[PDB]
RNA sequence: CUGGCGGUGCUUCAUAUCCCUCUAGAGGAGCCUGUUCUGUAAUCGAUAAACCCCGAUCAACCUCACCACCUCUUGCUCAGCCUAUAUACCGCCAUCUUCAGCAAACCCUGAUGAAGGCUACAAAGUAAGCGCAAGUACCCACGUAAAGACGUUAGGUCAAGGUGUAGCCCAUGAGGUGGCAAGAAAUGGGCUACAUUUUCUACCCCAGAAACGAUAGCCCUUAUGAAAUAAGGGUCGAAGGUGGAUUUAGCA
């Protein structure tokens, strides 16, 4: 007597309160008889229950469509607006010119301590600032694999400390010297 | 507590290049160089020169530990390609197929 | 929502660069459907496309004693699939991941989001 | 024969908690939900396609087998039912009552197609017998019920291979006829653009073809499908080659232009260029380097002597 | 030929699974993958740890319940997450089953510092394939 | 090292929630030999 | 070590190889065990918490040795077959009878 | 990735700024320019820490010109 | 009694697989490379059929898994063995396959014996189960990685790794210390030249030397080490003028 949840359980019931977290394939708790494996001659696929190939599949079983569509309102929460600064990779940077990179990798394992999160480029468009009267030819040769010619993306990869935030406020600050002290150029800079 | 013996061989030799670390880091280092003086690159030399076995940070040899095989073994997977084979024949590694391109 | 509501500015993100790495096909697939379904209802426009293949056929040999004019590899039907989000908040983006992370495809499947700030400069 | 019936229950079953976990309102659903889950819920991900998770209501997918053969004390369903495949034997029968009816009066199938059309394992040699029985009905004062009762087992000619996707001439753009077209030539491919007037030269990738392909065979190749169409000089293109090398670019050019001819060109000349051969891609192309031998095919020198 | 897995014919109601027969170029095709785990990915590295620690789990619960584990686990990281699917047997009492499961799952969480949890194969029919 | 994971399956199996299937087969085998031995 | 070793299929069919034990000691008891509330108790409704020692814990060791000797005695399970006609040869001897065919008539 | 790998903090000017602490011998050699080039090479590794490369230095001077 | 055999006559026939035909690397030779085996304190795996750029995606103490000196029967192992029984295994796999079928359970043919189940103007097959076929993915459906049935060499292996049984239990294991890299002799698997093709140069094809190949080894070394391996700079700058009936893949 009681089955696997399967013929006793009532007919047109609410669903949603049969997977609601988000559990495994669970073979003993699966009340669709889904029918897998690979036919032997001219027959039918082998077993009806829980099969090897089901338990192989990533599973995704949990959270149906009607579960999604909950989830999915329970998230519709956070709504932060953001600004139409027009796309195509001009206005954006012309805004702001620098571009860091704050991502958030997904660990493998069960280590959380992923040597990743440490990536900072201070990518900064000099194109935008255009307010250089002496320091073109200073930044010029400042820095070496720099300067374009369409748009002058000044990415100084400046990973020097141990994190990211810090990395770009020190690169900041080294960026902002280097502004100060190129506002009064040197005495033999002209000739190069 | 292993069973074979080549492994144990294997730990032995990296634990005692990874142990003395500061003394084989100066030695290579400072050894087999063109710049600075060659009194330090001398000292190096003796040093690394008169000391025993089990020390030289040059034992790292790639093997298994199924069978503990150094012919053809891979840093990705620790392991050889035997083992490897071993492994995707019985269905236990992902991704892992026939070359059907 | 349940976050302590403060009043400090926020950041300004831009680009949710990600990118889906696996091996099986129906598994990327799965997953980057239900990516494309969650990003609609949140409503953020996006593209998807596919980018080329990453496959290092690594070398072996075919038996395991001795045989050569027999060889064989081991490669993989890997895809991947930038689920990039164009500009867009970093508190939105950072619920999404999480509850993607919250239950997310084994193995195979594993996606690398990326952002891009931008700030004041100086 | 009742394990099936009772895996179709099961199934039943498992559809009616399938169809109650939706809290929509359709019912009598189609493939559109069982593409949903096989996406979502059932990625399995094996390279087959027999095993992956295809689950369907059995009622069509578990075959059939022939059902009581007797009742009320034997009594069958013919007087041909110890001769083993009693249908087959009575069709006959009827086709030749019907052929010495209409005596007094005055493509095909396979095997498995009619094995699975009837429940019975037919062997070659009796379906030429039908075959033949069946012609000699046809034969045998062409009518139009007997003839159309035959052509039931038979289908269609459907002929195929005929016409060529006409291009149209495109004059969008800007104010010339031009026209799109590709190649492939081991891995490569290009995007032309053959005007249709300029009688004079060709800015190969914005560049003469004087200073791009000096050889005398690319020139030729180039000229290939101009000279099968006659129309020399009358052309003017501003193509984009990439991919390829020297004659891979040279056989992508060549199928460009040819398309691009094509486009624009009577029927007559379009078959006979498609027929000719230069417009499709031929199957020489970057081949799989085989692991198990040195080379592409040269296998090892003494393997088999 | 090649038995890497597969088992020729033989008799007609012999033992057998999915896991005792196939063969080695359907390691993909008619066979799945029975470690979908974090390890044999690309471009992502991390691999010999991640495989490692597949096989040391797997030998552990393998050992763990006695002569009731015919084919290995399937074990699955969505992140900070162990689920295991074994093909356990009915072997006694529901008393000791939750005993042990609860006794195992408790440890192997103050340890791996993981929640990790598994789940009985209660099927009255395995997962044979071939006939043989 | 395999010396406290070696420690660890020892603890388990006396606990009596483990298996050592070729150690125990080898001192046995070992066992035979002395009685046989030397 | 352990990740050396294997399961117990390749121990079996090279102890065995015929081309060309899991049933003695308990789960809930082990060498050095105690008594674990969770088994070995009632419907545990209410229980008793409580440990063996190293006597007992020994003692139920000879137990399951003197088991496991009594079951290896049972293992030599002879019985001598009625010679039939000649020793060592299928002579008369009467076995049993054709079960029912797919119509009737017990035979 | 935030739940560790801290490494510790460098409050945007620890870790470069290494110009003074350098202990520079007497300006006659390229024992000068060798601490240069290991003080660059430890900014630009994003695996050390102010005490670690603080460290490292003062070992580094003292094998060198300890006499 | 049905088979292996047919240099049995014959039937379907072999499509690069076979002779008549050739496209071409290699055969006389330079370089990486080992085979029958030599040597001590530097095992090697049937090291023929399926080894001789196979395991080696490679041999400075690790890699060489092979031996001696400081000590043992807790030897890091509550010892192991890379020690052996291929007449006992698990393990991977070519071969015939470039075929065509094997048979459980039934019912028949021999006065029921070793056996067989046999042809449509039909004379006994339905044939559990394993198959080509359905291709498994792609350059679609030919073609590629791999077969393609019961099997073929007590097939290779007790040592790629583990293992019944025996031996070491003053080891053939070793905790710490010391030891090779060359072909006496032949050879072949890959990059190379005998010709203007060895050098392709600023141009990959609008302009041409030595009239030959114009090596290796050695020194400075990218790397390091107690003994060089892919190769950049200098020197040598050779070996022989497609050289033996030819050899193997190729129907694009
Ligand atoms: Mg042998
Ligand atoms: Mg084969
Ligand atoms: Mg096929
Ligand atoms: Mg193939
Ligand atoms: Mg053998
Ligand atoms: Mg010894």
């Amino acid at each position: 007597a009681l089955p696997p949840r399967t013929e006793k359980m009532a007919v047109d019931q609410d669903w949603p309160s049969v997977y609601p977290v988000a559990a495994p394939f669970k073979p003993s708790a699966v009340p669709l008889p889904v029918r897998m494996g690979y036919p032997v001659k001219k027959g039918v696929p082998m077993a009806k229950e829980g099969n090897l190939e089901l338990l192989k599949i990533p599973n995704f079983l949990h959270l149906t469509p009607v579960a999604i569509k909950k989830h999915c309102e329970a998230l519709k929460d956070f709504c932060t607006e953001w600004p139409a600064a027009l796309d195509s990779d001009e206005k954006c940077e012309k805004h702001f010119p620098i571009e860091i990179d704050s991502t958030d990798y997904v660990s493998s394992g069960p280590s959380v301590r992923n040597p990743r999160a440490r990536v900072v480029v201070l990518r900064v468009k000099l194109s935008s600032l255009n307010l250089d009267d002496h320091a073109k030819k200073k930044l010029i040769k400042l820095v070496g694999e720099r300067y374009c010619k369409t748009t002058d993306v000044l990415t100084i990869k400046t990973d020097r400390c141990p994190l990211r935030r810090q990395n770009y406020d020190y690169a900041v600050y080294l960026l902002t010297v280097l502004y100060h002290e190129s506002w009064n150029t040197e005495e033999w800079e002209k000739s190069k | 507590h292993y069973v074979d013996w080549r492994m144990w061989r294997d730990v032995k030799r990296r634990k005692m290049a990874y142990e003395y670390a500061d003394e084989r880091l100066r030695i290579n280092s400072l050894r087999k160089n063109t710049i600075l003086p060659k009194i330090l690159q001398d000292v190096a030399d003796e040093e690394i020169a008169a000391l025993p076995r089990d020390s030289c940070p040059v034992r790292i040899r790639n093997r298994c530990v199924m069978t503990s095989r150094p012919r053809g073994v891979k840093r990705r997977w620790r392991l050889s390609r035997i083992v490897f084979r071993h492994l995707a024949d019985h269905g236990q590694l992902s991704g892992i197929q026939r070359a059907t391109w | 929502p349940v976050v302590t509501i403060s009043d400090e500015p926020d950041i300004l993100y831009k680009r949710l660069s990600v990118l889906v790495k696996g091996h099986d096909k129906a598994v990327l697939d799965s997953y980057e459907y239900f990516a494309v379904l969650a990003a609609k209802e949140l409503g953020i426009s996006i593209k998807v496309h596919e980018p080329p293949r990453k496959i290092e056929r690594f070398t072996l040999l075919q038996s395991v004693h001795i045989y050569k004019k027999h060889r064989v590899q081991y490669e993989m039907r890997t895809l991947y699939r930038c689920l990039e989000l164009e500009h867009l908040t970093g508190s939105t983006a950072d619920v999404y991941l999480e509850y993607i992370q919250r239950n997310l495809p084994e193995g195979v499947a594993m996606e690398v989001t990326k952002t891009q700030l931008e700030q004041l400069p100086e | 024969e009742d394990f099936i019936k009772k895996q179709i229950e099961e199934f039943n079953i498992g559809k009616r908690h399938l169809a109650n976990m939706m809290g929509e309102d359709p019912e009598t659903f189609t493939q559109e939900d069982i593409d949903r889950a096989i996406a979502y819920l059932f990625p399995s991900g094996l390279f087959e396609k027999r095993a992956r998770p295809v689950m369907k209501h059995p009622e069509q997918i578990f075959p059939r087998q022939r059902a009581i053969q007797w009742g009320e004390d034997g009594r069958p369903f013919h007087y041909l039912f110890y001769t083993g495949k009693q249908s087959y034997y009575s069709l006959m029968h009827d086709v030749y009552g019907m052929l010495l009816n209409l005596e007094k009066h005055q493509r095909w199938l396979i095997k498995e197609e009619l094995e699975e059309m009837l429940v019975e394992k037919l062997s070659d040699l009796d379906y030429m017998q039908f075959i033949r029985l069946l012609e000699k009905l046809l034969t045998s004062q062409c009518g139009a019920a007997e003839e159309e009762f035959v052509q039931r087992f038979r289908r269609s000619v459907t002929l195929e291979s005929k016409k060529q996707l006409i291009e149209p001439v495109q004059y969008d753009e800007q104010g010339m006829a031009f026209s799109k077209s590709e190649g492939k030539r081991k891995t490569a491919k290009a995007e032309a653009i053959v005007y249709k007037h300029g009688s004079g030269r060709i800015k190969v990738n914005g560049i003469d073809y004087q200073l791009y392909f000096p050889i005398t065979q690319d020139r030729e190749q180039l000229m290939f499908p101009f000279h099968f169409v006659d129309r020399l000089g009358k052309h003017d293109v501003t193509c984009t080659v990439s991919g390829g090398g020297r004659s891979a670019q040279a056989g992508a050019i060549r199928l460009a232009m040819a398309k691009a001819l094509c486009s624009f060109v009577t029927e007559d000349e379009v078959e006979w260029m498609r027929q000719a051969g230069l417009l499709t891609t031929d199957p020489r192309v970057r081949e799989r380097k085989k692991p198990g031998q040195e080379g592409a095919r040269r296998k090892f020198t003494w393997k088999k002597r | 030929k090649n038995r890497a897995a597969r088992v020729r014919v033989s008799k007609g109601d012999k033992p057998v699974t999915y896991e005792e027969a196939h063969a080695p170029h359907y390691i993909a095709h008619r066979k799945g993958w029975l470690s979908l785990h974090t390890g044999n990915l690309d471009g992502e590295d991390h691999a010999a740890e991640r495989t490692v620690e597949d096989v040391f789990l797997r030998k552990f619960m393998w050992g763990t319940f006695p002569g009731c584990l015919a084919d290995q686990l399937v074990l699955k990281r969505r992140g900070n997450q162990l689920e295991i699917c074994a093909v356990v047997l009915r072997q006694l009492s529901p008393h000791k089953y939750y005993f042990l499961v609860g006794y195992s799952e408790t440890l192997l969480s103050y340890f791996y510092k993981c929640p990790v949890r598994l789940h009985l194969q209660t099927v009255p029919s395995k997962v044979v394939y071939k006939y043989l | 090292n395999h010396h406290t994971y070696a420690e660890l399956m020892q603890t388990l199996r006396f606990l009596g929630l483990y298996r050592d299937e070729h150690q125990d087969f080898m001192d046995e085998q070992k066992r035979l030999k002395k009685l046989r031995g030397k | 070590s352990f990740f050396t070793k294997l399961t117990a299929d390749e121990l079996w069919k090279g102890a065995l190889a015929e081309t060309g034990l899991n049933r003695g000691q308990i789960i809930g008891e082990g060498r050095y065990g105690f008594l674990w509330p969770g088994l070995n108790v009632p419907l545990m409704k209410v229980q008793t918490i409580a440990q063996r020692s190293k006597e007992e814990q020994e003692k139920v060791e000879a137990d399951m040795i003197q088991q496991r000797e009594e079951w290896d005695r049972k293992k030599k399970m002879k019985v001598k077959r009625e010679r039939g006609w000649s020793g060592n040869s299928w002579g008369g001897i009467s076995l049993g009878p054709p079960d029912p065919g797919p119509c009737g008539e017990t035979y | 990735n935030e739940a560790g790998f801290d490494d510790d903090g460098s409050e945007f000017h620890e870790h470069i700024f290494l110009e003074k602490h350098l202990e520079s011998f007497p300006k006659q050699g390229p024992i000068r320019h060798f601490m240069e080039l290991v003080t660059c090479g430890l900014s630009k590794n994003p695996y050390l820490s102010v005490k670690q490369k603080v460290e490292h230095i003062e070992w580094f001077r003292n094998y060198f010109n300890e006499k």
